[PDB]
């Protein structure tokens, strides 16, 4: 399958609330590490991280941030107090397909203005939003200083190697669902509510829905998927049954398993 | 209005006196300053673990706030978020 190494970075200068900066980081569903201004140390966010994880990836994990840092979030602090500026998000992430072939992008999704869609395999950073000096700004930063590009390219699908050989366990795990079915007491927006909940489900790759005499029930289905604690995952799908008889319903579901 | 999604339920079903999690979760808030309280009887259970602030590929931003307890008879859960000013207090539900 698809495996695709994120960090997702939020840039904040002079928040009183946040950091300046965090760092999150995840193998595919699993988040693996996290880092904030604060801190002054990368953590790691998995066991297995922690332990079938070498240290050298650590120490220049540790430089990498500084690079987002000093090469970009430095640079641009200028612009951003002058646009006003509040917060940027930043997804840099690298991706093996199948291992047909490899995408690793950077993207910044400026607030106000839009995303910047840098892709580092041609190295030329587009405007998804409002085009301003920023598009530009940082292909250059990435044209100039090629062992930068460096570290956001090829380190990332080596590293991305390391991380998957680390976690492979942890994602192929299959937690196994348990499908509960509630009649929920009378809300104010539908009158007979039926939900069907299925929690603890490890690959996120599911398929449920209600059935009315094998019909599929699509008109008041509203469906809810939240995380779990120990990086499982929890679905609700709720039906105004309407004043029909529940017995009708059903709620198939199919989970990996 | 950029106004916080939330979230309150347990792990697994509620089994008086056996162990569980209780789950509060905020999604889809704009300003992305955030607090989240776990209440158990009005008040706010300690040595609680929050996830780290983060958002999904579609730049919404995400936290998760968790805490081991053993639901009792008698014994109520809630969530105070304090979102841009404003507590709202979402109760298990
Ligand atoms: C908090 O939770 C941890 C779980 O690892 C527990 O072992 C500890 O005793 C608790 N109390 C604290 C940190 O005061």
């Amino acid at each position: 399958g698809s495996h695709t190494l994120q960090y997702l970075f939020i840039y904040a200068p002079q928040h009183p609330d946040l950091p300046e900066l965090s760092m999150s980081g995840m193998l595919d569903d699993l988040q693996i590490e996290y880092y904030d201004s604060s801190l002054k140390q990368i953590q790691p966010r998995q066991q297995w991280m922690a332990s079938k994880i070498t240290e050298d990836y650590w120490q220049e994990q540790n430089m990498a941030v500084d690079a987002l840092q000093n090469h970009i979030f430095r640079k641009i602090a200028p612009l951003v107090t002058i646009l006003g500026i509040r917060y940027i998000q930043v997804l840099w992430k690298c991706t093996v397909e199948n291992s047909q072939n490899t995408t690793a992008f950077v993207k910044l999704n400026v607030h106000g203005l839009g995303v910047v869609d840098c892709d580092l395999f041609t190295v030329r950073c587009r405007g998804l939003g409002v085009f301003s000096v920023l598009i530009g700004m940082i292909e250059d930063i990435l044209k100039n200083d090629p062992t930068f590009i460096q570290l956001l390219n090829p380190r990332c699908v080596e590293n991305l190697q390391t991380v998957l050989r680390a976690g492979k366990t942890a994602l192929e795990r299959k937690v196994t669902p348990q499908v509960l079915v509630f009649e929920r007491s009378s809300t104010a927006e539908m009158s007979t509510p039926l939900l069907c909940l299925i929690t603890a489900f490890y690959p996120r790759t599911i398929n449920a829905t209600w059935l009315r005499k094998g019909e599929p029930v699509s008109e008041d289905l509203t469906v809810m998927v939240l995380p779990n604690h120990d990086a499982t995952y929890r679905m609700e799908i709720l039906i105004d049954i309407k004043n029909n008889d529940p017995s009708n319903y059903y709620c198939q579901v199919q989970h990996c398993s | 209005p950029g106004s916080p999604n939330v979230q309150v339920y347990t792990y697994k079903l509620i089994k008086e006196g056996e162990s569980n999690v209780l789950l509060c979760h905020a999604k889809d808030f704009s300003p992305p300053n955030i607090k989240l309280e776990l209440l158990e009887n009005g008040r706010i259970i300690p040595n609680t673990t929050q996830s780290d602030l983060s958002f999904e590929s579609d730049w919404s931003f995400k936290l998760t706030r968790y805490v081991e307890f053993t639901p009792q008879s008698g014994y109520k859960y809630s969530c105070m978020v304090t979102h841009n000013g404003d507590s709202k207090e979402i109760q298990l539900d």
